[PDB]
């Protein structure tokens, strides 16, 4: 099934520049959403009443779009930097890992 | 702009066949959200810390990473009056029937 599922994803922070603010970690598995939402009453997506009726009203007009696959459970990571007096710091950052999909 | 914005749409109960256990409203206007999820991320569409993730990792590299959906963010209820399981006459609200603002996730 190429329908809504959760996917790979890893962001290294040497590739983007930041890992000279990040002492740690080195990266994080985030995760994204995609794939088909035929059938958003499906129990293990989880469905808005709106995903349904406009997949339903896709399935008879084209022109509508159907529902997309987007995250719907996301949880915080932490991360550790440096103190404005070079103490080493933990800090929470929320909505950063996917972890569970859904249509809406 | 192809960016994500509202748009309209409306819902015909009778062309899919409730006609049988909703009485009214049989038409309703839900809306839904298409366009384009890209820098720049309007902040006003308070995107979600993964999205803005998501939205970098795609503008490095398109391939094996997609970019985020234009849904919606806020919805409203209707509240529909219809014929029970039971064969009585109930109004009931719905909950998430009508897009009010769309964003990216």
């Amino acid at each position: 099934k190429s329908s809504c599922k959760r996917h790979p994803l890893y962001v290294d922070f040497s590739d983007v520049g930041w890992n000279d603010w990040i002492v740690a970690p080195p990266g994080y598995h985030a995760f994204y959403c995609h794939g088909e939402c035929p059938f958003p009453l499906a129990d293990h997506l989880n469905s808005t009443n709106h995903a349904i009726v406009q997949t339903l009203v896709n399935s008879v007009n084209s022109k509508i779009p159907k529902a997309c696959c987007v995250p719907t459970e996301l949880s915080a990571i932490s991360m550790l930097y440096l103190d404005e007096n070079e103490k080493v710091v933990l800090k929470n950052y929320q909505d950063m890992v996917v972890e569970g999909c859904g249509c809406r | 702009k192809a960016r994500c914005s509202r748009k309209a749409l409306h819902v015909n109960f009778k062309d899919m066949g409730w006609d049988d256990w909703i009485i009214a409203p049989l038409e309703y206007e839900a809306f839904h959200c298409e366009g384009l999820c890209e820098f720049p991320l309007r902040s006003h569409l308070e995107p979600t810390n993964h999205a803005v993730i998501q939205t970098l990792m795609n503008s490095m590299d398109p391939e094996s990473t997609p970019p985020t959906c234009c849904v919606p963010t806020r919805l409203s209820p209707i509240s529909i009056l219809f014929i029970d399981s039971a064969n009585n006459v109930v109004y009931k609200q719905y909950e998430d029937m009508v897009v009010e603002s769309c964003g990216c996730r």
